[PDB]
């Protein structure tokens, strides 16, 4: 075994003989269960596509919350359990909110992404509160670096992407990415793009029944982190249903 | 001019002590008939004198810290120590924005270093001494005890020695004669000696 | 009733509320008390997407508020997809923060004007130095609201909301007035209006002179 | 009163001050150090007031002692004058200490002046107390910008001796504190020029004339 | 239940009346590396394997005899973090004492509040004890001092003992050879022997750095001044 | 088994085993072999140099966005070895020490000391109850101005040795003896040299050689008054030179 | 109870009585002997120990037997890595007491001071239980000479003539019995001292090494505590050893 | 007192200082060496008293030094410049004085901000500020053209600096010209043995 | 010595050195401005009764900081051999002071005490709060320095006779007092050996 479910997980004050606690990895379990959450990265800032899961006709927006508004250049698609996605939210924002205050400018997601990835293994490390279980992504475009690209699983591992997904089909998904093109081209051409990877990944032994959301962070919006128009969404989606048929 | 009288004339073993009843306020007596003797036990009897509210808001407190004292030993509160204990006691209040200073008296028998009486200063000196006043009386008591006795005079005489400073009473400063809450404290306990 | 002596102002900040816009005029010139420091000085800020924020008085107590604010609108809008904030929460708990520092008796009194929609209205907010909250007409504060302000009142006076080409006229009438009247500003102004796409108004350009009563 | 200029060379600094610490013009003593001694290669020039002086070198003397201990390398001016700089902010100033620190670094040797709330910057001729101008004339006589270590020792001598004639708080000895790029020479006596607490008789009282009426001896 | 939770926690006591956390404090030094304090009664010396093999190590700012305060030095065995911040809280403390008397710091008061420090840990509870034992040197008022502080937090006088790999047989030698009053420069010969009992795999070119302390005082040497001495008696 | 012993409390709340040694402690350096990042580091005279691999597995990473060269001073700067989630947690750690120590020491931070302060640093994470050690290494490069360029290593628990050489990893104990014989014999340094030999001891250990967009060289010269990372464009050069060299 | 439900303070007992203080007694057991004898003139404290090696630096006299105030001393029976921190506690408390009351500090306050520490770790804040006896010598001028006893859990005594450690069952009653009243010195009390050691000790023969010795003996009205250097105990020890040396073979 | 202005370029920026400090009629310090640097991507150019200036400019010292280790390797100046700003007006009353900073941030190459002891930033083509620069007011802005090239800015920064001090009561004493670029930083120095002063009237 | 306000004390303070002791020699008077009630009040203290602190201002602050000086000291002495130096306990005492920066106290200490571990007479003054000053001839010190200080230069060498400085010193301060009017009853000398602190008491007023 290199994970046991019960001994070395009594308290969050362990380690294991590897040299990673197994309650980290179960962590890494916790983000299978949901759908994906695919991001791709421009030069002209990030376009996110999540597929939202549907149980009822009578949801309306502000539903499920897989996409929050870090700031007003800071956006996040989320993958994984939802309760613990308003945690991670919180975490980034709060950092996102002194960093405003005080240094009065567009944050760098080259700092902010080390800076947050620290607090979600320092939850780790304390008993006093148990590891996170959802894993996000960290999509700017800021005139700081341009657009980049971060993903944060809930170890507390950042690392840099061009193209990241995360999900029950994060490995398929992350393949699927490199073949496409989305590295240099606009926003505009990459919405339609990011819809696709969503339906041709689409599994029925990982995913079920969904409605697809899209957001933009990039030049179109201004900066600002706002969801796609209906009709451009239908437009995206136009070309995803196609693309898988 | 620093507060109102007091006369205080030590026997020799015996204390007797007397201050105003009149606590007055705005231009009126509002007390005229109260003690602002404290009784902080039976062996030990502190006597405040100073302000208004200095006097009463520092001994009540005094009082329930003595018989705090009095359970953990169980012995009777040391004398020599007291007197030490009220000098750190009244500095420490001083600077409160509400002013305290308290021109105290300990009298007290203990079975340690033996009798004491305490002269203590407005400046928050402490001095066993034997003859003390209170107010800017303090100057007008302490010198009819020098002259006259050698401090080892009789209490009768003491008494006759006090009602002539009482006079004075009457002349320099403003209290009336009417009312003097007047006690003399020993070994056994206060005894209640007759107003003036 | 209160004005500290102001280093660092920013004279005039005009304001009036159309139907779906508002035009302000901005004071492009930054005294630093007599000395004009800098004119460039557009004292409107862009907030988020659908809101605006325009200051006369002291320009430092403007650029506390702007990072405030800021940070007040990033925690709000985390909770939507695309929510914006309202112009009255905003404005009404900075008032509270202009009144405690006004009783505090060494302070600057600086006078903003908030245009938002982040409800099912339109909302035109102030939080002044003073302090309050309050729906207006045609708007202006500082030292618009000492000598301007009463020229827009006995215009409000029989007709309650002025026409487009009017209120052009006006402000042409107007920055002649206050270069003429009060003295740090400039004539110089920046138009700036707010939309919801965000706020846009350019650099502030020279416009219409007349120091003459010579003529007069 | 309290007057101590320094003067800089390459190895780091040579300090100069006169003897007597004063309490207005009245001598609280006749003859003692003003220039401060703190550890080895760092040492402290003083001016203003004395008492404040010696406190603000003295916690400093703690803090690079600490510096240089737990590194087991030099001893640093600018760390020990940014640790007052930030305590004395916070504070709101009540600093009366103009202090002249002087140390040799690891890579240039850096030379500091310390008024009330700190100065992050590195002069090179430094002066403290009110007398700090009185000090500088003498330099700006026999001294161009940067000379020799016997050069230098001579400005210090000249600029104390300048002052004693002159002044009548210039009073006394010239005490000065070489201390360079390892090494801390302090020598007390550089130049007498007057006689710390001279006699040249006394009277004193004869067979007790004084007053007594009890003795005891406690152990 | 079991003896597991009850014996171990410095959160209540031990069932046996002596706490077996101490114990295995000392354990821990027995894996560290091999560290004898002699005091001569002329000076005071402490010696320590250091892992160079090649100079791998920086010897021109980081040492194993390393500095407190001006007369004092320490040498150690043990955990490695435990020892840091004890290094840096003791000459914070010898400082405001030089700084005070205006005097460094003496071996024999400052071990006492150096255990008072130590002696916390092994009562707080969560909180382990410091896992280093600690030789301390010193010469002040004229006199050279060696004390031994254990993990415990207790503080113990002795003129000559062992710490690290195999202490017991270094007690042994150091009892055997050393007596009262000896010179400094016979007493590092005698060090770097009690060393080499159980030095593991023997000295290179220089594996060892020593630090004397004496009338000038405490001061780390040099790996060449190190070398002179292990050539006299290896 | 493994090191240490379950029974008691070691785990549940941070109180030493029998070993004297914590539990998590001596579980901790076995979290460098987690990570699989390998890493040795030679000092020069003119510059110290880090090698690491920059661990990209894929270009659909962006070479330049992916790092693990860290700029933790003015121009000290370090590279993470071991567990990534360690790692960021230790990087961001170190750099709050050592913008307070900057300002307050007054000048730019030596590399021993910023060495010796995240140890200390380390050690409170080991004692305290809730918390548990840092399993990573950072590896400080730096170039001291007065003893010359100075290479530093902290284990995970917050361990601290003086080193003039080092390596890092999972493959640690291959690394730091290939660099042993190059210090025995040692050449002199120059930008080129020092660098030409720390990345060949980390290619005969590993023996696949490294690709130029997948590791990431760091110095910190004399010509520069900042951190700098070598980037794909200099590391290229380095690459062809060392297949010819010897 | 069939199993503990501690293992930590700041969880209690299966019985809600606390084993923990029970093996902290036996702790004074396994510790050298401590113990107080009362005199007319003063009152003196022999202690054993922990060093009995014959390498001691000797710097320190005081390494159980520690001189607290200008009135008080105390010695420890029990580990000495607690005396550090319980030491330095009582020298604030011992001068504390000085400050408002300025007395001759009596035996019975002072350890009611340090009594409320023990009992608040022993409760709660996750502390582990003491394992010292700790022996107070002092003077006041209302009752005489006193000697108090101190117990891990809080639990105070006056006696005037007590011992703790290596069998405490043993060795109170001896040193009660050997123990006079009103008929005492100086000298004496200092000499049974020895021989009452020495009979609860395993050793027949003892020394400056293995043993320290303090008095505290009041001079000209004030109290001089001190604790003695080892030529001084040798003969304190050499005036026992004659008798000693007659019960062997 | 000194003067400091900084002056644009198409894309670098040319920084002014000078040094002295005076307490009254008697100057306190003059050797006094008010062009430190910050970072080797950031400057900021100190002035004013002593005493207050530096107080501010450290207490910027220590959050900007917080924010150079976060970011990857060039500092931005737009983070550093709101520090000093903020600083100025809460402790108005305590630290006052006037600090320019003047480099290039990370989002551009040329920014010129200026936290002043009455609070306000905005970037222009020149800005005088501190002691005698009030004097040269206007005087920055015509004399050299707005963004103008480097040897241009050199000629009209280094003879119009000599003339600031000249004519500033409490000015004189070595004018300190810096032109900043990219990470290189040049600086030049133009004696107090040297007039190079515009017609002095009568 | 913490203590302030130089009215409400009745201090004044002169340290000689005599020749096998320093003797310091200070008014035993109480006031409230001149206003008072008792012959003696104890302003040079014994903090072991052989090393003397003797501070001037309040007598609150006196009592209170011997017994917090009295803490350090029985630690150092239980930590290391032999009873602390004189030089030990200037700095000490110059410690304590110190500590205020924000609105510091004055107190004028005066340290008077032999060197314990090897003998060094000395006595020590401090202005203000403290910088500090050793003298060995005569030194007076307080807010009003200028009395004792212009008579301190007048008697010695620089060591006259343990007797002739303690005669000299005493009546420096008896003839003071009617130069002043903080001084009244008592004089209270300590000449300070190693085993014995010879207490005169001058006449009362």
């Amino acid at each position: 075994m290199s994970s046991i479910g019960t001994g070395y997980d009594l308290s969050a004050s362990t380690f294991s003989p590897d040299g990673r606690v197994f309650q980290v990895e179960y962590a890494m379990k916790a983000v299978e269960n949901s759908s994906t959450a695919i991001g791709i990265r421009c030069k002209d800032g990030v376009v996110f596509g999540v597929e939202k899961l549907v149980l009822s006709k009578l949801y309306e927006e502000g539903s499920n919350k897989r996409l929050f508004n870090v700031d007003r250049h800071v956006g996040m698609a989320v993958a994984g359990l939802l309760a613990d996605a308003r945690s991670l939210a919180d975490i980034a924002r709060e950092e996102a909110s002194n960093f405003r205050s005080n240094f009065g400018y567009n944050i760098p997601l080259k700092h902010l992404a080390d800076r947050v990835a620290m607090y979600v293994h320092a939850y780790t490390l304390y008993s006093a509160v148990r590891p996170f279980g959802c894993s996000f992504m960290l999509g700017s475009y800021s005139v700081n670096d341009g657009a980049q690209l971060y993903m944060i699983d809930p170890s507390g591992v950042s690392y840099g992407y061009w193209g990241c997904a995360i999900g029950k089909a994060r490995q398929a998904a992350k393949t699927e990415i490199e073949k496409l093109q989305m590295k240099e081209m606009t926003c505009r051409d990459v919405v339609k793009e990011v819809a696709k990877i969503i339906y041709i990944v689409h599994d029925e032994v990982k995913d079920k029944a969904f409605e697809l959301e899209l957001s933009w962070v990039g030049e179109l919006t201004k900066g600002r982190h706002e969801i796609v128009p209906k009709d451009v969404r239908e437009e995206a989606e136009k070309y995803a249903k196609e693309s898988l048929k | 001019m620093e507060y109102l009288i007091g006369i205080q004339g030590p026997d020799y073993v015996l204390v007797a002590s007397d201050r105003v009843a009149a606590s007055n306020i705005v231009q009126m007596k509002d007390d005229h008939d109260k003690m602002f003797k404290m009784s902080e036990k039976i062996l030990l009897l502190c006597v405040g004198e100073a302000g208004d509210t200095v006097q009463f808001a520092e001994y009540i407190q005094k009082n329930v810290q003595l018989y705090k004292m009095r359970n953990g030993y169980e012995l009777s509160p040391t004398a020599a120590a007291n007197f030490t204990r009220r000098n750190l006691a009244d500095c420490l209040r001083s600077r409160t924005p509400y002013h305290v200073n308290l021109l105290l008296a300990g009298y007290d028998e203990h079975e340690g270093p033996a009798l004491y009486y305490m002269d203590y200063l407005a400046a928050l000196a402490k001095a066993p001494f034997a003859a003390h006043g209170y107010g800017a009386f303090l100057t007008l008591s302490i010198l009819d005890r020098y002259y006259t006795p050698t401090i080892s005079r009789e209490r009768a005489v003491e008494l006759l020695r006090k009602c002539l400073e009482e006079l004075q009473k009457r002349f320099i400063l403003n209290l009336p004669t009417f009312s003097v809450r007047v006690i003399d404290k020993d070994g056994i306990h206060n005894l209640e000696n007759i107003t003036f | 009733t209160q004005n500290p002596m102001v280093t660092g102002t920013s004279v005039l900040g005009v304001k009036f509320d159309c139907g779906v816009v508002i035009a302000a005029d901005m004071l492009g010139s930054y005294g630093s008390l007599a000395r004009f420091r800098n004119i460039s000085r557009i004292m409107r800020v862009n907030d988020s997407t659908m809101l605006g924020a325009s200051g006369d008085y002291a320009d430092f107590q403007y650029l506390k508020q702007v990072l405030g604010q800021m940070v007040i609108d990033e925690e709000l809008f985390g909770d939507g997809h695309s929510y914006s904030p309202r112009a009255i929460h905003s404005w009404l708990t900075r008032a509270m923060y202009s009144r405690r520092s006004k009783m505090n008796p060494l302070w600057n009194t600086k006078v903003i004007g908030g245009y938002a929609g982040g409800e099912s209205f339109l909302g035109y907010v102030d939080m002044l130095g003073v302090a309050y909250e309050a729906p207006s007409l045609a708007t202006g504060y500082g030292a618009y609201l000492a000598q301007p302000l009463l020229r827009e009142v006995l215009e409000k006076q029989p007709v309650l909301s002025q026409t487009e080409a009017r209120e052009l006229v006006e402000r042409c009438m107007r920055v002649l007035y206050y270069r003429d009247a009060r003295s740090y500003n400039r004539f110089q102004v920046a138009t700036v209006t707010e939309k919801g796409v965000e706020i846009e108004g350019p650099l502030s350009a020279q416009t219409n002179w007349d120091i003459a009563h010579m003529i007069s | 009163t309290t007057i101590a200029g320094v003067v800089y060379k390459d190895g780091i600094v040579l300090g100069a001050d006169t003897r007597a610490t004063e309490g207005m013009v009245v001598a609280d003593k006749n003859c003692s150090k003003i220039h401060f001694i703190s550890p080895n290669i760092y040492c402290c020039g003083a001016g203003t007031a004395a008492d404040t002086d010696m406190t603000t070198q003295l916690i400093s003397s703690n803090l690079e002692l600490h510096s240089l201990t737990t590194g087991r390398l030099p001893r640093v001016v600018t760390a020990n004058r940014m640790l007052k700089q930030m305590l004395f902010r916070y504070q709101g100033y009540i600093g009366a200490a103009l202090v002249l620190g002087g140390v040799d670094v690891t890579g240039p040797h850096l030379y500091s002046i310390y008024p009330h709330g700190s100065t992050d910057k590195l002069p090179y001729v430094t002066m403290g107390s009110g007398s700090l101008a009185a000090m500088a004339v003498f330099e700006d006589k026999f001294r161009p910008d940067m000379e020799e270590e016997e050069a230098k020792k001579l400005v210090s001598e000249a600029i104390a001796a300048g002052i004693f004639n002159d002044l009548g708080s210039g009073s006394n000895i010239d005490l000065c504190v070489i201390s360079k790029s390892k090494l801390d020479f302090l020598r007390p006596y550089s130049v007498p020029n007057k006689k710390g607490t001279r006699f040249g008789r006394y009277r004193c009282e004869k067979g007790t004339t004084a007053v007594l009426t009890e003795k005891v001896t406690p152990l | 239940m079991a003896e597991r939770g009850y014996s171990f926690s410095l959160t209540t006591f031990s069932p046996s009346g002596k706490l077996v956390q101490i114990e295995y404090a000392l354990a821990a030094v027995a894996g560290g590396a091999p560290s004898v304090g002699i005091k001569a009664a002329n000076g005071v010396v402490l010696a320590t394997e250091k892992k160079q093999k090649s100079i791998l190590y920086d010897e021109r700012s980081v040492h194993k005899v390393e500095p407190i305060t001006k007369h004092i030095g320490l040498v150690y065995s043990g955990m490695g973090p435990d020892y840091r911040v004890l290094v840096h809280r003791a000459r914070k403390l010898a400082q405001q004492y030089y700084l005070v008397y205006q005097e460094p710091i003496p071996t024999a008061q400052l071990v006492q509040r150096v255990a008072s420090v130590m002696q916390e840990y092994t009562q707080s509870g969560g909180v382990r004890p410091f896992g280093v034992s600690l030789l301390i040197c010193g010469w002040n008022e004229g006199r050279p001092y060696l004390f031994q502080s254990d993990p415990s937090g207790a503080y113990f006088a002795w003129k000559a003992t062992a710490m690290g790999k195999n202490y017991v047989n270094g007690k042994t030698f150091l009892e055997k050879r050393y007596n009262e009053d000896l010179e400094l420069e016979d007493a590092i010969h005698t060090a770097i022997l009690t060393l080499k009992e159980s030095f593991e795999g023997q000295m290179t070119e220089d594996n060892i750095e020593v630090g004397i302390c004496n009338e000038a005082g405490f001061r780390r040497l040099t790996p060449t001044e190190v070398r002179d001495y292990l050539a006299a008696i290896a | 088994m493994s090191r240490g012993s379950s029974a008691g409390f070691d785990r549940h709340i941070t109180i030493f085993s029998p070993e004297g040694r914590l539990y998590q402690v001596e579980y901790a350096f076995k979290a460098i072999n987690q990570g699989g990042l390998t890493s040795v580091a030679v000092r020069g005279k003119d510059c110290a140099v880090i090698v690491t691999q920059k661990k990209v597995p894929d270009k659909l990473l962006d070479s330049s966005t992916v790092t693990h060269l860290f700029k933790i001073t003015e121009n000290i700067g370090c590279v993470m070895t071991g567990m990534t989630a360690d790692s960021r947690s230790q990087v961001q750690r170190a750099r709050y020490e050592a913008a307070n120590w900057k300002y307050k020491y007054g000048y730019e931070i030596p590399v021993d000391m910023l060495c010796k302060r995240i140890a200390d640093i380390s050690q409170v994470y080991t004692q305290n109850a809730e918390m548990r050690p840092l399993g990573c290494c950072m590896i400080l490069i730096g170039i001291d101005e007065e003893q010359g360029p100075q290479v530093y290593k902290c284990d995970p628990a917050g361990y601290y040795c003086g080193f003039k050489a080092t390596a890092a990893g999972v493959k640690q104990t291959e690394s730091t003896s290939f660099l042993e014989k190059k210090v025995k014999k040692k050449f002199d340094w120059t930008f080129e040299q020092t660098v030409e030999t720390a990345i060949t001891c980390l290619s005969t250990v590993l023996s696949i050689d490294f690709k130029p967009s997948e590791i990431e060289v760091g110095v910190v010269t004399v010509e520069n008054p900042k951190f700098r990372i070598l980037t794909e464009a200099e590391i290229d050069a380095h690459l062809v030179a060392l297949a010819e060299r010897d | 109870m069939s199993r503990r439900y501690d293992s930590r303070t700041t969880i209690f007992s299966p019985e809600g009585r606390l084993y923990q203080v029970e093996y902290a007694m036996e702790a004074i057991g396994h510790a050298g002997t401590c113990l107080g004898i009362l005199a007319n003139d003063g009152v003196l404290l022999a202690a054993e120990r922990r060093n009995i090696h014959k390498l001691l630096d000797e710097v320190f006299f005081s390494e159980k037997i520690y001189k607290l105030n200008e009135d008080m001393a105390c010695s420890v029976a029990g580990i000495t890595s607690d005396a550090n921190v319980l030491t330095n506690e009582l020298r604030l408390i011992a001068q504390r007491y000085l400050l408002q009351y300025q007395e001759p500090i009596p035996c019975e306050q002072l350890v009611t001071a340090l009594c409320d520490i023990k009992q608040a770790y022993t409760q709660f804040g996750g502390k582990r239980p003491f394992g010292v006896s700790l022996l107070y010598i002092g003077w006041d001028k209302h009752y005489g000479f006193q000697l108090y006893q101190s117990d891990p859990s809080g639990n105070y005594g006056g006696w005037k003539a007590t011992c703790i450690g290596n069998n405490s069952a043993a060795a109170v009653s001896m040193l009660k019995q050997d123990y006079k009243e009103g008929e005492m010195t100086l000298k004496s009390a200092l000499a049974l001292a020895v021989k009452v050691l020495n009979k609860t000790m395993d050793v027949s023969k003892l020394s400056a090494e293995k043993v320290e010795i303090a008095t505290l003996t009041r001079e000209n009205g004030k109290t001089v505590i001190r604790v003695l250097k080892q030529k001084e105990v040798e003969q304190l020890i050499k005036k026992h050893e004659e008798e000693e040396a007659k019960a062997e073979r | 007192t000194t003067i400091m202005a900084v002056q644009f370029d198409g894309g670098v920026v040319l920084g002014a200082d000078s040094r002295t400090t005076t307490g009254s009629y008697i100057a306190n310090r003059v050797t006094d060496k008010l062009t430190p640097i910050h970072d080797h991507i950031f400057c900021c150019r100190s002035g004013s008293a002593a005493d207050t200036q530096a107080v501010a400019d450290a207490v910027t010292y220590q959050l900007g030094f917080h924010s150079i280790e976060l970011n990857e390797p060039p500092l931005v100046h737009t983070a550093a410049s709101l520090f000093k700003e903020m600083c100025y007006r809460y402790r108005e009353d305590l630290m006052a004085g006037i600090i320019i900073a003047g480099w290039d941030p990370q989002e551009g190459g040329q920014v010129y901000s200026v936290p002043m002891g009455g609070m306000m930033v905005r970037q222009s083509f020149a800005i005088g500020g501190s002691g005698s620069s009030y004097i040269y007011g206007y005087v920055d802005a015509t004399y050299r053209e707005g963004m103008t090239k480097d040897e241009c800015l050199q000629f009209t920064a280094n003879a119009l600096a000599l003339a600031m001090e000249r004519d500033g009561s409490s000015g004189g004493v070595i004018r300190l010209a810096a032109i900043q670029q990219s990470g290189v930083e040049r600086q030049v120095l133009l004696g107090d043995q040297i007039p190079k002063v515009t017609i002095s009237t009568l | 010595m913490s203590v302030m306000s130089y009215n409400g004390g009745a201090v004044m303070a002169m340290k000689g050195k005599n020749c096998v002791a320093i003797a310091a020699d200070r008014r035993f008077g109480i006031q409230a401005q001149m206003v008072t009630t008792d012959f003696q009040k104890i302003f040079p203290m014994g903090d072991r009764l052989y090393i003397g602190l003797a501070g001037l201002a309040t007598d609150v602050q006196t009592v209170a900081q011997r017994l917090k000086f009295r803490l350090n000291l029985y630690e150092l002495k239980e930590g290391r051999q032999i009873k602390p130096y004189t030089l030990m306990s200037m700095v000490a005492n110059l410690l304590y002071e110190k500590r205020f920066g924000p609105y510091y106290t004055e107190p004028v200490i005066a340290g008077l005490d032999p060197k314990t571990f090897k003998p060094f007479i000395c006595s020590l003054d401090l202005i203000g709060c403290p910088m500090v000053t050793d003298d060995f001839v005569v030194s007076g010190t307080c807010s009003e320095q200028m009395y004792g200080m212009c008579e301190s230069l007048w008697e010695p060498n620089m060591d006259p006779e343990h007797l002739f400085e303690t005669i000299s010193q005493a009546m420096l301060n008896a003839v003071d007092r009617d130069a002043v009017s903080g001084m009244g009853v008592i004089v209270h000398i300590i000449e300070k050996d190693k085993i014995t602190t010879r207490t005169l008491k001058a006449r009362m007023d």
